[PDB]
């Protein structure tokens, strides 16, 4: 806890290249866990639509599938415009 | 002086251009006056040849609008 | 399709003939061992085309993955084989008769 | 009397200011880029060269160059 | 096509300049002229025979690399998936342990060229 | 009409590759304070035509103990490969647009270094083999950095075509969110061109000249066009990747007086840097660029994995 | 262009050919460079794009390690090329004949199966979604980082154990 | 004629590129060769004329012999001016290339390097000056406009 300091201090000075590449590599995975952002990136990439969303028959009990696309009902975009 | 350098600089400069502005208006000049058409993905490439067959003159190019039906 | 696998398949035959007839150098018959990892990535990598079987793409490239650790262990080798005689000639690994 | 040219060892401290000075050295360059300064300033100085054969180089009267016979 | 077409071109141009500078010169050979250069005596043995490699190790750890390479190209197209969390534990870990097999290469003096 | 396309490609390059032979003989001239060429035309701009001519009716050398097959490749296939790497730059629209364009250029690059290694090991002198087993040392020393730095510059921008950097760099260069990836990728692109301080293939003062010691004449010259062709081709890279010229859908004349400006200025560092700095020794390369920047490359491929993440900043596909 | 992929399974092959005779392995790099382009460019016309280019980038850094190689430990002072020995050189002039046979006799007798040389180009690309946009061969390999995870660790663990494998291997 | 006219004016345009671009071998042996230096030093920059030094034989036009020319150095100045490509040029620069010079006596000095190589231009001095070598260069591309190969070549 005394001697840690005065061996970083001493790396720093003399070997800033590995101090640098520990700290970009410890503090690359430390950013995931902590950012309020990390929930979004597998969202965006849910909300990017490359195949063609299949319609499902409608039999009758389906009281949360919108009709036409613009219903005010389905998954939205909004928290992604405001993003 | 090194002013004296320029004469080369400016002829080097005027041939790293020509690259450039020659090949945009080449694809200008044989696309219609547009951007040659890139084509990444399968569906890119889908829609060119369906504007080359309804074109008429088989070229993609020649873009057909409201005039057409 | 057809006739390029028959193609790549006698160029697999031709490899392994390389590989099974030996000249002098060591460093000719490993280079032949990557004859064969090479039409064996080219066959699986248009089999997967062909069928658009995308799941499959990934095989391809662990071929290469293990294909080069031998290229390096094979390597590795031939260095102790010429630290030893001088040269990577085959006919001088042949103690081992006795 | 002499010197020393190469000797320093008078050791300090790697104080924080100056660790951090040490490693701006390295990472950043900046020795290297003072070089790459030099050569800039010598860009823009006038070079040393004359327009031979329109210009000659300076000589002495008592240069020793070709022979010859005098006369009274 | 196009892609056929321009590095033809640039074929053609390589080969044309290599005619024309073997068959435009005016050429004098004798076997004085056409022996090798060593900086103007003879040499004193072919160059064919063994030239010891110092970074051999280095070399083959490069192919180990290498492949490592072939393994990391796909992430612009992983960086698309749902499966995020996945995604980049596998590749924090892909790079660590190359990271990792590279300093103990570092330690056993395997970067040292051999003396 | 696609022919033509050619001409103004390959033409304004080979003469734009002359003149930097030129160039670098004033600018280092003048930071040497003397003047370079400028009797052999105005301010010497003919002395590029006469090394040329002059080249080209040197007697060709075919020396007793080479081997020919190789001896003429090698060139041939040097200045092929140096014209090719520019067919799919865009300029903003390039002459070849391809998706991979990046793999594209890493790929030819690579095997461009058989024309040092096949014309060396065929010229069977031992000057030429020093210097192509420098080039096989060099290689190895810069290849596996050179990829994964691009890989990291590549995951803000989405794919490996080199057309959407222009669209990427719509608002700043990448130079500032990537501007450690840049100075490593910088002195990568040094030791890919065999430039000072990295000229150990060539390297006139340890081997009497490399490589190319045994080559005269005409198939020499085709060896030096490539030299200054991927010079120019590699800045001019630099400038698409980090220094992303200013692109307006109407004024594509714009983007190309822009890339050209930062094309010349970046030129001109190479032969700044060769003015000012003693030669590597070539197993000090190696040590360069696998103890300081193969560290630092693998926690930026690492860093720049998890940035879009964290920031939910992943580039689209398209 | 009905001969594009023909033509270049058959280049595949004689570099395959040449690299069986087994010359001075300076050229048996060279013909495992060349059939690694002809066989990227395979992979290319069947729609391939990042396998192609890929065993090309592996195979380039490959041959300039056995380049080092075969300069310090399989260099012989007269090196063979194909042409250097009469009994190789007739092996690789009969060895072309043969394929020049072998592919016009199994085409006689039975026209389709194995050697359609009538049809040629009919049966390259089979299936295709035309109105796709997620196709390219990337998207399949990178399927390592999510999907055949299984894949990566074995692959990963490979070169990690390799380094460790040859570093042993060389020791003094 | 006008064959004969277009020879002569592609005569000159040949010669111009061989006068624009002589490269010389690096390669001085004593004295001599440190003047040499100075004229590629900036105030004669030497450069600015199109002359280059190259290292290796192959590549250089001009062999400048500056300095003396021992009978054990003599077969190696020969072979590497045989390796030479042609047209090829030697300047034999200073006394003691010259006619042996301050040495013209000793038992292990070539009485000059013409013995050995076939000589072009003549500079006296002990050393020249770096002008006297330059002017003797400049004497040099005179001798080259004065070339007249295809002309000859016509009259065959
Ligand atoms: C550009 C160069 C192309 C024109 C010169 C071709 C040389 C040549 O092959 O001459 C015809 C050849 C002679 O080749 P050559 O050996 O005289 O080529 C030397 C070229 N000159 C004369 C300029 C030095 O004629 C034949 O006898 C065979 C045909
Ligand atoms: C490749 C492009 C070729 C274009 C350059 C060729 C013209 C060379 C002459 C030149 O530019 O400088 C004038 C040169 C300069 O003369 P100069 O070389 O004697 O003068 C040099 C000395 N100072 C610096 C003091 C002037 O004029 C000539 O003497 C040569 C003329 C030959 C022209 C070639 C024939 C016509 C082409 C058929
Ligand atoms: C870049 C390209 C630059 C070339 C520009 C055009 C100039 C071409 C002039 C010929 C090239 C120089 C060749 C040479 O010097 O040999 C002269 C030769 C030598 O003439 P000769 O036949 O009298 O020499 C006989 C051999 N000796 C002297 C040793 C006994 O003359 C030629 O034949 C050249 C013919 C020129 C015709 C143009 C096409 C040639 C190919
Ligand atoms: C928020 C999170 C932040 C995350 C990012 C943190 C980034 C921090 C900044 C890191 C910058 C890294 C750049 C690379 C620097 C480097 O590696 O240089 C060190 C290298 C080693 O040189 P060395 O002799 O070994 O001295 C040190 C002892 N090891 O020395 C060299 O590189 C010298 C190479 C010079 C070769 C000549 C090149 C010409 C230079 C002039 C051109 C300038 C443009
Ligand atoms: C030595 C000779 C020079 C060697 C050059 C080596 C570099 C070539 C790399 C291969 C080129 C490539 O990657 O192919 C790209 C392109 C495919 O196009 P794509 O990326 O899918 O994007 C548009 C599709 N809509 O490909 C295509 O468009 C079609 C395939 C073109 C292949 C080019 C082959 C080069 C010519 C070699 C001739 C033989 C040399 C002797
Ligand atoms: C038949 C046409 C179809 C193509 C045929 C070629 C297929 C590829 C074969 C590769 C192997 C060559 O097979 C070759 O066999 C010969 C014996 O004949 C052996 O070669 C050995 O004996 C021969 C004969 O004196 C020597 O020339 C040679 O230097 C020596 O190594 C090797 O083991 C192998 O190099
Ligand atoms: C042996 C070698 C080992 C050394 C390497 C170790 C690497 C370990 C890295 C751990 C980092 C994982 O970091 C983890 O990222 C994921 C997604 O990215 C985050 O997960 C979050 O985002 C995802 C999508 O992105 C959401 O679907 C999820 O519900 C949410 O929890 C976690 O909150 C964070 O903890
Ligand atoms: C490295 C060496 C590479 C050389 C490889 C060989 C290149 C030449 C390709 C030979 C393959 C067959 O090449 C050609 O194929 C076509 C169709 O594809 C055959 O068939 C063609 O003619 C037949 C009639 O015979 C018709 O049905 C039709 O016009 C066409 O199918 C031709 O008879 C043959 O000439
Ligand atoms: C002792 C030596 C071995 C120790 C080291 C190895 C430990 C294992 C690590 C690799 C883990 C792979 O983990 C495995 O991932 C796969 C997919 O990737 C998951 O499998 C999943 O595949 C796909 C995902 O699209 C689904 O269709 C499928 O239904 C589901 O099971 C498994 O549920 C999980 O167990
Ligand atoms: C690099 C390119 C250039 C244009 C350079 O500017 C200059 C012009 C070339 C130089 C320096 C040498 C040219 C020829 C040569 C080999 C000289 C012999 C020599 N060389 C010495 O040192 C270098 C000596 O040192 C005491 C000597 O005694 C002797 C006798
Ligand atoms: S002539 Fe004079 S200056 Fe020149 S080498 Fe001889 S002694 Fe030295």
């Amino acid at each position: 806890a005394g001697r840690i300091s005065a061996f970083l201090k001493n790396a720093w000075a003399k070997e800033p290249v590995l101090v640098v590449s520990f700290s970009v590599w410890g503090l690359a995975i430390i950013m995931p866990m902590i950012s309020p952002y990390t929930k979004y990136a597998s969202m965006i990439n849910k909300a990017t639509p490359y195949n063609y969303p299949v319609p499902v028959r409608d039999d009758g009990n389906m009281p949360d599938v919108p009709s036409h696309p613009q219903d005010p009902l389905g998954p939205s975009l909004d928290w992604l415009k405001n993003l | 002086m090194w002013f004296e350098i320029l004469p080369g600089l400016a002829i080097m400069g005027v041939c790293l251009v020509i690259p450039g502005v020659s090949t945009a208006y080449i694809h200008k000049f044989t696309n219609g006056g547009k951007e040659k058409r890139v084509a990444r993905v399968q569906y890119q490439w889908y829609l060119m040849e369906r504007d080359r067959r309804i074109s008429g003159v088989n070229r993609y190019y020649v873009s057909k609008g409201l005039e057409n039906i | 399709m057809p006739s390029t696998f028959f193609n790549l398949t006698m160029a697999f035959s031709l490899s392994l003939l390389g590989t099974l007839m030996f000249r002098s150098h060591l460093m000719s018959t490993l280079l032949c061992l990557e004859g064969m990892v090479l039409s064996l990535f080219i066959m699986t990598s248009v089999t997967s085309l062909n069928s658009n079987s995308m799941s499959s793409m990934p095989i391809p490239i662990t071929i290469l993955v293990f294909a080069a650790c031998e290229a390096a262990v094979g390597l590795a080798l031939l260095v102790k084989v010429s630290n030893t005689y001088g040269t990577d000639y085959v006919q001088n690994l042949n103690l081992l008769q006795c | 009397t002499y010197k020393y040219v190469n000797k320093k060892e008078q050791e300090s401290e790697v104080d924080m200011k100056s660790a951090t000075d040490n490693a701006a050295r390295i990472l950043m360059w900046t020795e290297l880029i003072r070089g790459l300064g030099m050569t800039l300033s010598y860009l823009f100085r006038e070079p040393a060269t004359i327009n031979y054969p329109f210009e000659k180089g300076p000589l002495s009267p008592r240069f020793r160059g070709e022979h010859a016979l005098r006369r009274y | 096509m196009n892609l056929y077409t321009v590095i033809f071109i640039n074929i053609l141009l390589s080969l044309t300049l290599i005619l024309v500078a073997f068959w435009l010169p005016q050429m004098n050979l004798y076997s004085e002229k056409a022996n090798p250069y060593e900086c103007g005596f003879d040499p004193t043995s072919s160059a064919r025979l063994p030239f010891s490699m110092k970074f051999f190790l280095v070399a083959i750890t490069f192919l180990l690399f290498d492949l490592e390479i072939a393994l990391l190209l796909p992430l612009p197209w992983a960086i698309q998936t749902i499966k995020t969390s996945t995604m980049m534990i596998m590749a924090f870990i892909l790079v660590t342990i190359l990271s990792l097999g590279l300093a103990y290469e570092w330690t056993q003096k395997g970067l040292e060229w051999t003396e | 009409m696609f022919f033509i396309n050619i001409l103004t490609l390959l033409v304004p390059i080979l003469i734009a590759m002359a003149f930097l032979t030129l160039v670098e003989r004033k600018i280092l001239g003048y930071m040497q304070l003397r003047k370079g060429p400028n009797i052999v035309g105005p301010y010497g701009i003919l002395q590029p035509f006469a090394d040329a001519m002059k080249l080209f009716m040197k007697e060709p050398m075919r020396p007793l103990t080479t081997s020919m097959s190789l001896f003429i490749i090698a060139p041939t296939l040097s200045l092929t490969l140096a014209l090719s790497l520019w067919v799919p730059l865009p300029m903003p629209h390039p002459l070849i647009n391809l998706n991979l364009g990046i793999l594209f250029i890493l790929a030819t690059s690579s095997l461009s270094v058989y024309s040092i290694l096949w014309s060396g090991w065929a010229s069977n002198s031992k000057y030429s083999l020093f210097g192509a087993l420098r080039a096989v040392a060099q290689t190895i020393s810069y290849e596996v950095t050179m990829a994964i730095i691009l890989l990291s510059v590549l995951l803000m921008n989405g794919s490996y075509s080199l057309q959407t950097l222009i669209t990427t760099q719509e608002h700043m260069w990448l130079l500032l969110p990537a501007w450690p990836m840049a100075m490593m990728w910088f002195i990568s692109t040094l030791a890919e061109t065999n430039r000072a301080p990295f000229d150990l293939t060539e390297g006139e003062s340890e081997l009497v000249s490399g490589f190319n010691v045994e080559y005269a004449a005409g198939p020499f010259a085709l060896f030096f066009m490539a030299e200054y062709t991927n010079i120019i081709l590699m800045n001019a890279l630099t400038t698409i990747i980090f220094l992303g010229p200013l692109y307006y859908i109407n004024l594509p004349e714009l983007y190309s007086t822009n890339f050209m400006m930062e094309a010349l200025l970046l030129s001109s560092t190479f032969l700044w840097i060769r003015a000012s700095y003693p030669r590597f020794r070539y197993d000090q390369l190696m040590h360069l660029l696998w103890k300081n920047f193969l560290p630092l490359t693998l926690a930026l491929c690492m860093w720049h994995i998890s940035l879009p993440i964290f920031t939910a900043g992943v580039p689209p596909y398209m | 262009m009905n001969n594009y992929i023909f033509v270049l399974s058959s280049l595949f092959l004689v570099g395959c050919l040449g690299l069986a005779l087994k010359p001075s392995p300076i050229y048996g790099g060279l013909g495992l460079i060349v059939s690694g382009f002809v066989g990227c460019l395979m992979v290319l016309g069947f729609g391939g794009s990042f396998l192609g280019l890929m065993v090309f980038l592996i195979y380039l850094g490959g041959m300039l390690v056995v380049f080092g190689y075969t300069t310090a430990m399989a260099t012989e002072e007269y090196p063979e090329t194909w042409g250097s020995n009469w009994l190789i050189l007739g092996f690789l002039v009969l060895g072309v004949i043969m394929e020049v046979f072998l592919i016009c006799v199994l085409n006689y007798y039975d026209e389709v199966g194995v050697i359609n040389l009538d049809g040629l180009g009919d049966w390259l690309m089979y299936e295709v979604d035309d109105v796709g946009v997620m196709l390219e061969g990337g998207i399949g390999v990178a399927a390592m980082y999510s999907c055949a995870t299984w894949m990566m660790v074995v692959a990963g663990w490979s070169l990690f154990a390799g380094i460790f494998i040859i570093i042993e291997i060389t020791r003094d | 004629s006008r064959a004969e006219y277009v020879v002569t004016k592609l005569d000159d345009l040949i010669n111009w590129a061989r006068r624009s671009s002589l490269w010389p071998m690096t390669f001085g042996l004593a004295c001599c060769a440190v003047e040499m230096m100075h004229m590629a030093a900036p105030r004669y920059d030497m450069d600015r004329f199109g002359v280059v030094f190259r290292a290796s034989p192959r590549q250089a036009d001009v062999m400048i012999v500056a300095g003396t020319l021992t009978n054990k150095m003599a077969p190696a100045l020969r072979k590497v001016y045989d390796q030479m490509p042609e047209p090829r040029y030697v300047v034999s620069m200073g006394s003691c290339a010259n006619g042996g010079g301050y040495y013209h006596y000793s038992y292990s000095v070539v009485r000059g390097c013409d013995r050995i190589v076939p000589v072009d231009i003549y500079v006296p001095g002990c050393p020249p000056t770096a002008e006297a070598l330059l002017y003797g260069i400049l004497q040099l591309q005179r001798k080259i406009k004065r070339e007249q190969k295809l002309k000859i070549w016509y009259r065959r």
